[PDB]
């Protein structure tokens, strides 16, 4: 079991490398139509009557998101007959490319799904897997960039950062609400593809590195809001300062680095003569914020230590690569003119 | 578009079938070769072959005066030759092997 | 982000079945291949951006080769000029 | 040799399937005598819905058709 | 022993009819020559043109030398 | 006159296949130390007009609790998959001239299959039900020692087709060479077509009867006939594919003259067994193919592979 | 000409009503292997009737996932209904 | 037998799926598709190409759908039904049927009506050939078989097989 | 080791005979020089036509007339 | 154009040859009595069928055995090539691939 368990978690990178490496529209079929082959056992381990009602949720939704695309693939084969990758030379092939494409990702519709899977895969530990699947298919959209309907790829932006906004205000389990707001920061990232598609990046790494290094806090035992609660008495308050550190710079405040993305955002959306877009997602993001709030008024205001609780014995999990992150996922503002001029 | 008219048309095609056309076939091209290589290069060499007809008469013309040729000195044992082979299928080249030398006695040898 | 490795380094992933005129093992040609050496010999060192207001010509009937669309129009548009009139003379042909 | 019997056969069969189509009517409302579907100018093998017109009988559906489905 | 030698010789010869009947029909309705074959779309072009160039209509009437003159 | 030509193929086959059962017990017979019928022939050789009469005038009844949708389109095929696969078959003129036709019989061996799943499902419980599924497992799993050692020697001969297949054996009997791969191509056609040592599809021992267990008189000649259809074809094959006749462009008639005289001696093989063993148990039965037959079938791939390219041998073929 | 309006009018089989529902999910899945045949005989023609003689091969590599695949996921429809015995699409139990 | 006989299949491939693309009680499901399958490796046999129609009998319609059909034995079903005979399924059915009917009525059943579906013309298969040509093992998909060129292409195919049975081992 | 080797040839004398035939036929291919021969022979068939190229001064060799001292020597085949 | 000619004529002797079996004495006079005796020897048998696994995965197990003997079928048309040694050194892979893939699961068959 132990070795192929590395087999198989290295097999997914494999599955996303030669998506980002090719030129040959067959193997971006077959680079992440090996994905939901590799996938699916990962969510399995413990094998309960979840897992199993949750990748069979996720399993048909990622099949058609995939077969859609091999249509869309076949019809520039008629007209133009040159695969490669570059703009698909007919309007039927894109609007068939990027919505549905965007059942990957899922954009402003196409989730009812990242909510019935996040939630409820009996496995934790990771399910920070779930940001592979962001990065494969964004490694198409940079490329075909020059074909879009463009009234199309803000439409399912706008119509997101909203959806995935709300719909969390009303959440309690913590592994749905990082579920939600995963599907907000999907907003900001396709809503400037168009416009000088670096500086979306910029917003991708910040936001694979935030993301990240909430899951490996939320890795002790920690599960439900109220389970935050009996943390700081009971765990460690040095953590308590951390989740406190993260979640506030997280929807972001210009002092921390979460700021980072907009401040730069919007120096290209505007400068484009659009500024009737971005105050409303610049504004929407705010309800955004509520979350967190409220999130962090759980663990910082001493309530009801669970119970008689007594964990006298120190930690023996693995925190890699913990001990750094909150000093690049914050102090990073001060530094850098660099991410619109290193990677471009 | 320009075609030609009706006209050098109608020339003299061989008309033969198609077990007589390659039971000589091969002392046939390898001894001419006047035409007939030359005129591959008025096709391949520049393409559209309306430009290029002319050769096509000199090429169509070779053959002419060789199925000609052969009517004159023997056409005997020709004539049966091309009969086996004609015992079909395929037209496989090695049933006939035997009656090969009695078509070629006097072909190699005499013209 | 497309690395293009295959540029750096010698290796051939693909590259070859991509476009349709290439090889073909034993030197056979597709149908419209002789328009492929025409419309790139167009935008190579183009930038694509101007490709398509600038050659825009030698691709249109390229995909007029391709999918035969107009000839396939003003043929079944014969069957309009004949196939109307057959009562009204002209049978056109005489056999043969 | 064998190539050079066919080239004659399709210019034998444009022409008349031309010459037999210009006399089928000249229309004010019609086309020039052989346009070009294209605009570059060199010869390019023709499409069968060229050589066999919508004659479209038996002959037609033996040279098609002929070679599949059998000797 | 023996008895089961007859009950061969009907199963036996049922199977040697229809390998009769099919060689001799091709033979019959060609005339003589053994049915063409086309494999390759290059053998047929050959009868397809020998069609035309025959008699009148068939594939299997082979005109010969004195044809030309 | 071409459609002559075709009925007087399924006409005269209709005869052997019924003309076997008569041979089946005369040959089975004097294995035993009797002899075979006899009182009605005078010799035997009109038994088989009696019997062919007796089903359908004996009632066809159907289970009140049966699909008779169903019931139906699977015999019906049965009867066609059977007579279909003789199409494209040498003798020495084939027919049909199928071009890559060889494939086209794994093609139809793998069609027939679907036709136990229905009837065995169409009618009703575990006699038939869970005795109709079991029996499609085995015969599936019986094609991958096929399909290999089917492809090995078509490695050793150039193409697809089957009038190369005359030209390769000439003076070779091609079972000399890969006299290894030969046994097992008998015996997988003789475990896949329900014969004598792997019984177990038509129950006797295992279950009541198999499959046939429903079917009165009336349907149940066309099975009885169908399964028939099939035991003399893949050995009227098997002969084509190894022990080869030598074509004759004159006398057509000497090829099949000694071509019925080898598939005939050949066929009378699994009579000459059925006398003889006993049963698997369907453990062992499965259990003795990927374990036991398949490693070497891979095996000999990896070396039937390499010897032309090893003796510049290529076989001249596309 | 024709035959590329069908068949497509064919490849909306997807209908999605008839995609995951309603209970027999084997009938879901079921229009799911087959919406293949519409992705292969659609690009075995449009490959064929043009001479690419290259990316022949691909038709084959359409099929050899499409059945690895979706082989899979029948999988979990054993995991689905070996727990219970009917598949019936209207368990949702993991809700939102 | 006319030149139609294209023509003639597809439209009988386009309703070789409706009867399982609404919901028919899926032991007739399969028989949607091999009459599908069928009629589909049917119209592939045309065009020259052959090989790659004869495949798809051995490797999906023979070899898959029996797996497809030797499971719903284990999913079985309670006590099947012949479909079309309900209320729930006959009533899906015909609006599908005749909708390319009358589109195939009147798509041409004059000169032309209208635009886009008059740019398509019928008869003689005017595309469906070109020309003449010589012969390697046809022309075409004949030459199906690339070890050499096509590597990288197969190693991941080659590869991704192999991980095929691994996951399979387990959640099993 | 050879009492291992000769302990599972008194039980599963089976598969042992695949694997002394799963190697040596590896092994082999780089051995016996016969081979490349057949990658000789095999690039020779003239599957195409050739094409005669122009000649202009060189012209390194192969005349008009092919008979004629042209190329390679092929025959060594002939008397194989 | 005769293989159609050669294929509906088949059937067409089938597709009739059980009504002249089945249907004829069908509707003969004799009794045939409704009574619910038939499904022989097992006289009820009211169950559904149980999900039984080492009759699946025979099925799957099969199936993936299948795809690359397909991919495996064109080795005899690809032995006609230029540059051989691509061919040997990757023909040769598949096999092995395919056997691997036998290996690990041979572990477990079960009863198979
Ligand atoms: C304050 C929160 C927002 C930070 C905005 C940027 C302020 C620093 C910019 C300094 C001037 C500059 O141009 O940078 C280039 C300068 C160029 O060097 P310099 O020649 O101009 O030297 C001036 C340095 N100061 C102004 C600090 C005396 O390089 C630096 O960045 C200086 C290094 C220190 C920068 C940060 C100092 C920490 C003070 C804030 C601590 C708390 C902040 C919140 C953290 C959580
Ligand atoms: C960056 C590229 C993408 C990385 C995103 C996350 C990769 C995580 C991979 C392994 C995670 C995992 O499963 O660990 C759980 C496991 C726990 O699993 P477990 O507790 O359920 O059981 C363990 C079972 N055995 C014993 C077999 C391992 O390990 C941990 O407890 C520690 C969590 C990993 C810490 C996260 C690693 C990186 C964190 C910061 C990322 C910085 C990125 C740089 C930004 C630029
Ligand atoms: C790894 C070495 C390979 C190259 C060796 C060079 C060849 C020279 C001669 C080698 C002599 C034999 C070397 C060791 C033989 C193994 C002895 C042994 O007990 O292992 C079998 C061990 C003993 O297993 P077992 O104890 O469970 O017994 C069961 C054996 N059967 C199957 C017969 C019931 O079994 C295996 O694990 C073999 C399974 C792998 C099957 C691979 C088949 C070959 C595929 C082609 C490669
Ligand atoms: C001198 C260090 C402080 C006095 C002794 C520390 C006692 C201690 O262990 O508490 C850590 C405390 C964390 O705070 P909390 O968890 O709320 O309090 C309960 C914990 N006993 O306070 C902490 O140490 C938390 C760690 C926060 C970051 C380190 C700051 C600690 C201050 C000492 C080092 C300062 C170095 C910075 C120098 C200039 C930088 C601004
Ligand atoms: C350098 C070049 C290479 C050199 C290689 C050297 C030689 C290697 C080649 C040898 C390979 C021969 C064939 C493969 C071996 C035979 C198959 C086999 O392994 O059978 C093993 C079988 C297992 O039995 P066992 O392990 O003992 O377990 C039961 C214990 N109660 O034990 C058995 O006995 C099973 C016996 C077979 C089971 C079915 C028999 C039924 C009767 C059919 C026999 C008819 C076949 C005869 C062939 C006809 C050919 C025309």
């Amino acid at each position: 079991n132990p070795i192929i368990f590395i087999i198989i978690l290295l097999t997914i990178m494999l599955g996303t490398i030669i998506v980002m490496i090719s030129s040959h529209w067959l193997l971006v079929w077959i680079g992440f139509e090996m994905n939901m082959l590799a996938i699916i056992p990962i969510m399995m381990k413990n094998h309960n009557p979840r897992a199993t009602e949750a990748s069979t949720k996720y399993f048909l939704t990622q099949s058609t998101a995939s077969m859609l695309l091999m249509m869309a693939v076949i019809i520039n084969l008629m007209f133009s007959g040159q695969w490669t990758v570059m703009k698909l030379f007919n309007p039927m092939a894109s609007m068939l490319m990027t919505m549905a494409l965007a059942m990957k990702l899922g954009m402003a519709p196409f989730h009812f799904w990242v909510p019935e899977v996040t939630q409820g895969i009996p496995l934790s530990s990771g399910l920070i897997l779930l940001t592979w699947q962001k990065l494969a298919p964004m490694s198409v959209l940079y490329q075909i960039f020059p074909s879009i309907n463009l009234n199309l790829i803000l439409t399912l932006s706008v119509l997101s950062i909203l959806i995935g906004g709300w719909g969390g205000l009303n959440q309690t389990q913590l592994r749905k609400i990082m579920a939600y707001s995963s599907i907000a920061h999907m907003g900001w990232m396709t809503a400037v593809l168009p416009y000088n598609p670096t500086m979306t990046l910029l917003n991708l790494i910040i936001y694979i590195i935030m993301t990240s290094t909430m899951f490996t806090m939320f890795m002790a035992n920690s599960t439900t809001t109220t389970l935050s609660l009996s943390h700081t008495w009971n765990k460690t308050p040095i953590m308590t300062v951390l989740i406190l550190a993260t979640l506030l710079s997280m929807g972001g405040l210009p002092p921390l680095s979460g700021f980072m993305p907009k401040w730069m955002i919007i120096q290209e959306m505007t400068k484009n003569n659009s500024i009737i877009l971005p105050t409303f997602m610049a504004i929407t993001a705010l309800l955004n914020l509520y979350f967190y709030m409220r999130l962090t008024y759980s663990t910082t205001l001493t309530m009801f230590p669970s119970t008689n609780n007594m964990k006298m014995k120190w930690q023996f999990p693995l925190m890699k690569k913990m001990t750094f992150l909150p000093t690049m996922v914050v102090l990073s503002t001060m530094m850098l003119p660099l991410t619109p001029m290193l990677s471009v | 578009v320009e075609l030609p008219s009706l006209e050098d048309l109608k020339v003299q095609e061989v008309k033969v079938s198609s077990s007589v056309l390659k039971a000589a076939a091969h002392h046939y091209g390898a001894q001419c070769d006047k035409p007939n290589k030359e005129f591959m290069l008025c096709r391949w060499e520049e393409k559209d072959p309306r430009r290029c007809l002319e050769e096509g008469k000199l090429v169509n013309q070779c053959a002419l005066e060789f199925f000609r040729q052969i009517k004159r000195h023997c056409a005997e044992p020709f004539t049966e030759y091309w009969t086996c082979i004609d015992y079909s299928g395929l037209q496989l080249f090695r049933r006939c092997r035997k009656q090969q030398a009695q078509f070629d006695e006097c072909v190699l040898d005499k013209l | 982000p497309f690395f293009d490795v295959q540029k750096r380094l010698g290796v051939d992933l693909d590259r070859w079945m991509t476009i349709q005129s290439a090889e073909q093992p034993h030197k056979i040609p597709s149908r419209c291949h002789a328009f492929e050496k025409e419309w790139i010999e167009c935008a190579h060192g183009i930038g694509s951006i101007r490709a398509e207001k600038e050659c825009k010509i030698e691709f249109e009937d390229f995909r007029e080769c391709l999918l035969r669309q107009k000839t396939m129009k003003r043929l079944h548009a014969i069957r309009r000029q004949r196939e109307k009139l057959i009562k009204e003379g002209k049978y056109t042909p005489p056999p043969h | 040799l064998l190539q050079a019997e066919k080239d004659r056969r399709v210019l034998q069969m444009l022409r008349e399937n031309l010459e037999e189509e210009a006399t089928v009517m000249k229309d004010v409302p019609g086309w020039k005598v052989g346009e070009s579907v294209f605009h570059t100018t060199r010869w390019v093998t023709p499409m069968m819905g060229e050589l066999y017109g919508l004659r479209a009988s038996e002959e037609v559906l033996s040279a098609t058709y002929g070679f599949i489905w059998y000797t | 022993w023996f008895e089961v030698l007859p009950g061969i010789a009907v199963m036996g010869v049922c199977l040697f009819i229809p390998g009769m009947a099919t060689a001799r029909i091709h033979r019959f309705s060609n005339g003589g020559k053994e049915k063409r074959v086309a494999h390759y779309p290059y053998q047929w072009y050959l009868m397809e043109r020998d069609r035309r160039v025959s008699g009148v209509n068939r594939s299997y009437v082979s005109k010969g030398l004195e044809n030309i003159d | 006159m071409f459609m002559i030509n075709i009925l007087m193929l399924i006409i005269p086959i209709l005869l052997a296949v019924a003309f076997l059962t008569l041979v089946e017990r005369k040959v089975l017979g004097y294995m035993q130390l009797r002899k075979g019928p006899n009182v009605v022939g005078p010799y035997g050789l009109l038994q088989p007009i009696a019997d062919a009469i007796k089903l359908f005038i004996k009632e066809p009844l159907r289970p009140a609790t049966s699909s008779a949708s169903m019931f139906i389109l699977a015999p019906i095929m049965a009867l066609g998959l059977a007579l279909t696969m003789w199409i494209p078959l040498p003798m020495p003129y084939p027919l049909i001239n199928m071009n890559l036709g060889v494939l086209f019989m794994l093609a139809m061996s793998s069609l027939a299959v679907y036709s136990i799943l229905w009837s065995g499902w169409a009618s009703n419980s575990k006699y038939a039900l869970i005795g109709a599924l079991r029996a499609v497992a085995q015969t599936i799993s019986y094609e991958v020692t096929l399909a290999i050692i089917l492809l090995s020697v078509l490695l050793m001969s150039g193409s697809f087709t089957l009038s190369t297949l005359i030209t390769t054996q000439e003076q070779m009997w091609l079972i000399l060479p890969a006299w290894p791969l030969a046994m097992m191509w008998f015996i997988s056609t003789l475990a896949e077509t329900n014969r004598a040592p792997f019984d177990l599809t038509e129950g006797e021992s295992e279950l009541v009867s198999g499959f046939n267990v429903e079917y009165a008189a009336g349907p149940f000649a066309l099975f009885f006939m169908a399964e028939y259809a099939n035991i003399i074809m893949m050995n009227i094959f098997t002969a084509i594919l190894f022990l080869g006749t030598s074509h004759n462009p004159h006398m057509p008639e000497l090829y099949t003259i000694n071509f019925t005289i080898k598939s005939l001696l050949l066929t009378m093989s699994f009579l000459w067994i059925r006398a003889s063993y006993p049963r698997f148990r369907y453990d062992q039965l499965m259990h003795l193919l990927w374990k036991n037959f398949l490693p070497l079938t891979l095996a000999l791939c990896m070396w039937h592979v390499s010897l032309p390219i090893l003796t510049s041998g290529i076989p001249p073929q596309t | 000409s024709m035959v590329y309006m069908n068949i497509m009018m064919a490849f909306t089989v997807s209908l999605v009503g008839l995609l995951m529902y309603r209970s027999h999910l084997m009938s879901s899945l079921l229009c799911l292997e087959g919406m293949m045949l519409s992705l292969f005989v659609m690009a075995a023609l449009t490959i064929l009737n043009s001479h690419f003689t290259l990316a022949s091969m691909m038709p084959i590599i359409l099929l050899v996932f499409a059945a690895c695949e979706a082989a899979l996921g029948l999988s979990l429809l054993v995991m689905v209904s070996n727990t219970y015995g009917t598949d019936y699409v209207q368990n949702l139990n993991l809700l939102q | 037998m006319m030149l139609y006989i294209v023509f003639i299949l597809s439209v009988i491939f386009v309703m070789g799926f409706v009867g399982f693309s609404s919901k028919p009680s899926p032991i007739y499901g399969g028989l949607g598709l091999i009459v599908s399958g069928g009629v589909g490796c049917g119209i592939v046999l045309n065009f020259g190409g052959s090989f790659l129609g004869l495949m798809v009998f051995l490797i999906y319609l023979g070899g898959m759908m029996v797996v497809f059909g030797y499971t719903t034995a284990m999913a079985t079903e309670q006590y099947p039904e012949i479909w079309l005979s309900n209320k729930a399924v006959l009533g899906a059915f015909v609006t599908g049927l005749l909708m390319e009917f009358f589109m195939v009525y009147y798509v041409l059943k004059d000169k032309e009506v209208e635009v886009v579906f008059e740019f398509n013309g019928l008869g003689d298969w005017v595309i469906y050939d070109t020309g003449d040509s010589g012969f390697f093992s046809e022309e075409a998909m004949g030459i199906a078989a690339l070890y050499s060129y096509g590597t990288w292409l197969v190693i991941v195919t080659g590869w991704s097989l192999l991980i095929g049975v691994v996951v399979i081992m387990e959640i099993t | 080791v050879a009492a291992f080797l000769k302990n599972v040839w008194a039980k599963e004398p089976v598969l042992v005979a695949s694997f002394a035939i799963a190697g040596l036929a590896v092994i082999l291919p780089t051995l016996s020089p016969y081979t490349k021969y057949s990658l000789m022979i095999n690039r020779a068939t003239p599957y195409n036509y050739p094409v005669p190229l122009r000649d202009d001064g060189n012209m390194p060799d192969v005349p008009s007339h092919p008979q004629d001292p042209q190329g390679p020597s092929l025959e060594w085949l002939k008397r194989l | 154009m005769n293989l159609m000619l050669a294929l509906l004529t088949n059937f067409t002797l089938a597709t009739l040859l059980v009504i002249i079996a089945f249907w004829l004495p069908q509707l003969n006079v004799y009794s045939e009595k409704t009574s619910p005796y038939e499904c022989g020897f097992d006289p009820m048998g009211s169950a559904r069928l149980p999900f039984s696994m080492k009759f699946f995965l025979v099925a799957i197990t099969f199936l993936l055995f299948d795809l690359e003997i397909a991919l495996l079928l064109p080795l005899p048309w690809a032995s006609q090539t230029a540059n051989l040694n691509t061919m040997l050194t990757m023909a040769l892979f598949l096999i092995i691939l395919l056997a691997v893939s036998l290996a690990y699961e041979w572990t477990q068959k079960g009863l198979e």
